[PDB]
């Protein structure tokens, strides 16, 4: 499956295509509002790859109502790519995933 | 700990400075 890498530095490979999957009635990829205006079209992934977590999670305005967001960095550039989302109960599944914006990824999905 | 939130992706800073710069960044 195709790779998607980091926009911004095109150095590393986040994630594949193989990793995506519908965590909601909302397909794998739409548009969300964040608290301040900034939308962010996300994609969930299961597993993605190279990237550094900014802090410890938060329900803070969550898209994903059971589970906690926390910011994901590119390793190599910074360069925002998404959240890692984290589960806050034990009855969710999966237990974690990935929501990565598609403007930060190369190829444009 | 850290006060400091960039309001495009909810990252957060101890240091404000570091806050600017990130958010100079997301350009
Ligand atoms: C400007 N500013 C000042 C403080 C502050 C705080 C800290 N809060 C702690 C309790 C009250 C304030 C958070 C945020 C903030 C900024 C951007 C985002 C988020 C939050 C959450 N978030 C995503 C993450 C992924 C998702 O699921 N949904 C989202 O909405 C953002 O993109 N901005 C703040
Ligand atoms: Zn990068
Ligand atoms: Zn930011």
């Amino acid at each position: 499956s195709t790779s998607l890498s980091c926009k911004q530095c095109q150095e590393t490979e986040i994630t594949t295509k193989n990793e995506i999957f519908s965590l909601s009635l909302s397909g794998p990829m739409a548009a969300y509002v964040n608290p301040h205006g900034y939308v962010h079209e996300t994609l969930t992934v299961y597993k993605a790859s190279n990237l550094n977590l900014i802090g410890r999670p938060s329900t803070e305005h969550s898209w994903f109502p059971g589970y906690a967001w926390t910011v994901a960095q590119c390793k190599i550039c910074a360069s925002h790519i998404g959240w890692k989302f984290t589960a806050t109960k034990k009855d969710m599944s999966p237990q974690k995933f990935w929501g990565l914006t598609r403007s930060a990824l190369l190829p444009t999905i | 700990e850290r006060p400091f939130h960039c309001n495009q992706c909810g990252a957060s800073f101890t240091q404000k400075g570091n806050l600017l710069r990130h958010i100079k960044l997301h350009s």
